[PDB]
């Protein structure tokens, strides 16, 4: 993270002389490093909490803007002050100073403060008002009211499924039936292998093991050219349910239905075979054995 | 002493003010950061006596011992306390050493060698025989007796470092 | 410093404060229990100073006289200064001492014996004539010249007691 | 430490009595009358140590150095060292000197010169000779060796004064 | 190693046998009581080797070292390795020394003589003569050669001690 | 150390893993089959020290010893120490011994003979005196010295037993 | 040991602590980075015994052996054995040795150097003659018998390399 150092004095009469120049969008990174010094050597605010004390311009108060200092060394007097959204938020020039106080039951003992320095804060981005559909807005009330439709859209949804379910099968003694069979069917359909039939003829004598894996938008397959599609080098990688079936050089692959894709049969060199259908593409991955033909069943 | 500070509406006021006092009168006896007239403490600084200082007890100061066949037989026992080295001459000539000669067989290390050149008087066993040894800034011994073959060398004193 | 205790409801609460801090201020300055950088005062304990050590006035350290005559005429003079014994050679040779033989007149006492054999040098009034006398564990000095039955000896300088 | 008095119905009673602690606390680390365990301060007075001192650091005492040809061309420094005195013969013998004879051409100050007679041996370059210079309360040396010319002395130890 | 109760109904009973797990395999590796193959370490008590001890590094003993002229000019330079103690005979013979005497100078300390009479066999410089010398367990060595008055002797070898 | 074996489904599994801790713990610290910094212990096996050994104690190697007259009244005293046999020549020549003959009264034992000629150098009492005895790998020693009938024979020392 | 590490809701719990007490344990008997009272093992580093050791069996050391002709016929026989050295002397005198003379045929090796002079007795095949060789910190060996032209040189014992 960002560091700004300065050597604050109590004594020395400054008033003015020391800047720090941060932005308004800067969650985290600004930190102000301050050593304490009193007639020329360090101050030890031992038993005192430190404060960021901000008077900013357009909002004062009794409180204008004070917070706890966490990081700090007061045996050497030494502090460090990461800017809070509350010390961004006064975007301009302003002055600022460190507190240290001994507070025990609401009223305070003893209280100490380093000369003033400057704290000017530069517009961001965010901070900057634009014109958006005729309206002039800010990022954080446009990010607000997005983040609002986006959360407030599921909710209406989830809540649009449940009711919309709840007409059939709760208000129903058979409508429950017509429900549960419709979700297992289409589970039967994607998770059990049952659907897609496919043969892979090899030379070995023996049982090979076969891996398949369904991807769209893969390497070269895209549909407006090499790199075109939404998702280099190939999108979702979904690993194929199988149901292996054996006899000699032939493995019969059982598959579920939603992964049917018939398209061109690509052999590679060695115990690889692609089902390529535009931009969805099938893998067969075969151990031990060297794949010869592949086809799949009626 | 760590203490509490003393303000106008404080609760427990007399309880303060009574352990402010006990912490502090603890200290005036035993421990803290002052030296007392009682018990072993453990004193750092740079400590100006203006006035005479007596010791009945023991002065301890740092000690450092160094033994070794300076040439030809001869043995120096050397112990550091403070800035006075002690010498003790040791041993029996054994090979033929020169006059006026250098002993090449140990050489005198540098936290024991003095800044002037120091000479050692000794006494040889057997008749009224004398010697005496220089010690240079740079720790090579020379021996500036006659030519001697055999003899036992003794002589036991003090020599100044600074 | 001797402080009276401070309790809530007090007679006289302000006043035994004031004659608390002041019978502690009292002892900050002179007497009590701390050493002072003002007046003279007895120190008790094992005092390790880590730092450096200045005097300016005189050191004083625990110190023992002896004389006698160890064998023949030969008076010796021995002061011990804590761990560093000064020794001085007097008289003169009356009778005759043989080379490499003990005097059995008066032994060194055990509190000016060192651990280790210390040689004394000296010197012959008259001639370039030179002798050492051995000093071991157990007193009986040693007269480590020729034999000499004659003669002034004299020999002034300092001994370690401790290795 | 400057404390100020307490007393009933005194005005500002909770700031009097926190400043006095506050002012005795600080002279219980740091300054004042009292020596401290830290920090370089100066001490005045006869202070007597009952105990066992160790030093850690190095130890000072009042010094004051002084050289000069005693007589015949014998050249004595001398470095006092509280109550012990440390010589070093030196220098080359040009004129005649006498058997038990006064060396008169520089006397041993007074501040140097101790209470009794005191033997200084030494050691002659070349040969198995040695020599004493003794060193009385008046100053005046004596050289109680034999009749010498020529030579070169030589010779370091110490000497107590009182 | 320090290692904590493990019992039924314990809280965090899987951090506990870990912890005590890990600090037995530390133990394993380096320090603790026990011995490794590995790193610098101090052994103490009686240890048997039934075995074939092998060392290819170096081997260090109690060793204490002696010299002295055990009489007419004859120094024999001790050293002892434990239960072995190395001789060498040196200096050069200044008075007559007779056949089968007693050498009154200096005698051999207890910690170096034999249990049993060693004779350590020596030669004359220049001529083919031969001599030795007698250590019993008082330590007055006997000169066992012919009635000599001059000559150099000389002689290094070892000799048992048990 | 013997422990009991944790498995799934044990009875009274706490106690099982405590006592296994608690046994191999004291073999860390006493006993076992393990070489501790503490203690008396037997060690077995060929341990190969890379390292430097030191030794502040005392050290022991296998002792044998031997006595016996090798011929005319010469005695010969031997101790094996491991690699290194320490030799001891005493009594006297009684009868007449040739010059480079070999003692034939007593041989020495195998278990001390060498695996090269070593030569023990040895003084006569009265003169200046010398000789030599040559041990060979057979065991019977020759006077390799001249004819001598009379004399007293001595000399101690150590020679090697391997090559 | 290799050892896995024990957490909250681990699966096969009981079996990895057995796995992992069984493998400290096995280290415990044989093998591993630590010295056992059984078998055969190589130690490494600088191992300080404080109290007394005993061998039973046999004490191997660094061995270095090195043969030469020093001069007029005079072969030594050298073997280094830790801080002892182990001389034989052996040959035959073919040239004219002369009295305290050095012998430049052939000097001894640095490795086999000692730091103080060390003697070497030596006898004299034929008569009751008697030699010996000194060995400096060069290397550069010295006769300090006679003038000797023939004769068998002999002799053998150790002598110290460190002083």
């Amino acid at each position: 993270m960002t560091e700004h150092f300065i050597t604050l004095s109590t004594t020395e009469p400054n008033n003015n002389i020391g800047i720090v120049k941060l932005r308004h969008a800067d969650v985290n990174s600004q930190a102000i490093v301050a050593q304490i010094v009193e007639n020329g050597q360090p101050k030890n605010f031992e038993g005192l909490q430190p404060f960021f004390c901000l008077m900013a311009q357009e909002a004062t108060g009794q409180g204008v803007s004070e917070e706890s200092v966490v990081s700090f060394d007061a045996k050497n007097g030494t502090l460090k002050y990461v800017a809070s959204d509350n010390a961004l938020q006064f975007v301009g020039r302003n002055e600022a100073y460190f507190s240290f106080r001994k507070q025990e039951g609401g009223r305070w003992i003893e209280q100490f403060s380093t000369r003033t320095f400057h704290y000017i804060v530069e517009k961001s981005i965010y901070s900057q008002p634009f014109k958006d559909s005729n309206y002039w807005w800010t990022f954080k009330e446009l990010y607000r009211i997005f983040n609002k439709y986006i959360e407030d859209g599921k909710k209406s949804w989830e809540q649009f499924v449940e009711a919309n379910r709840e007409i059939l099968e709760s208000i129903d003694p058979g409508g429950v039936l017509l429900a549960k069979v419709i979700d297992i069917e289409k589970i039967v359909n994607e998770k059990v292998p049952a659907g897609f039939k496919f043969v892979l003829e090899h030379d070995s004598e023996y049982q090979p093991e076969v891996k398949v894996t369904s991807y769209k938008n893969a390497i070269g397959t895209e549909t407006d050219g090499f790199d075109s599609g939404p998702v280099f080098g190939g999108g979702t990688i979904y690993n194929v349910p199988v149901s292996l079936s054996y006899d000699r050089q032939k493995v019969y692959v059982e598959m579920p239905k939603s992964y049917t894709l018939a398209g061109d049969i690509i052999l590679i060199d060695d115990g690889t075979l692609l089902v390529i259908k535009e931009t969805q593409v099938l893998c067969f991955k075969m151990s031990d054995a060297k794949i010869t033909k592949g086809y799949v069943f009626v | 002493a760590s203490i509490k500070k003393v303000y106008r509406g404080m609760k427990n006021g007399a309880e303060t003010i009574n352990d402010d006092l006990e912490a502090i009168n603890s200290e005036l006896t035993s421990g803290g950061n002052v030296v007392h007239k009682t018990g072993d403490e453990t004193i750092a600084g740079k400590k100006t006596f203006t006035g005479n200082v007596e010791v009945n007890g023991s002065l301890t100061l740092p000690t450092k011992s160094w033994s070794g066949e300076l040439g030809g037989g001869i043995i120096l026992s050397l112990r550091k306390k403070g800035t006075t080295v002690e010498y003790s001459i040791g041993g029996e000539i054994s090979s033929s050493i020169l006059a006026n000669s250098n002993l090449v067989n140990r050489s005198v290390p540098n936290e024991f060698c003095p800044r002037n050149r120091c000479s050692l008087v000794g006494h040889m066993v057997g008749g009224w025989n004398a010697f005496h040894i220089d010690i240079p800034s740079s720790g090579v011994c020379q021996w500036f007796g006659p030519t001697a073959s055999s003899g036992t060398p003794r002589g036991t004193g003090t020599y100044p470092i600074d």
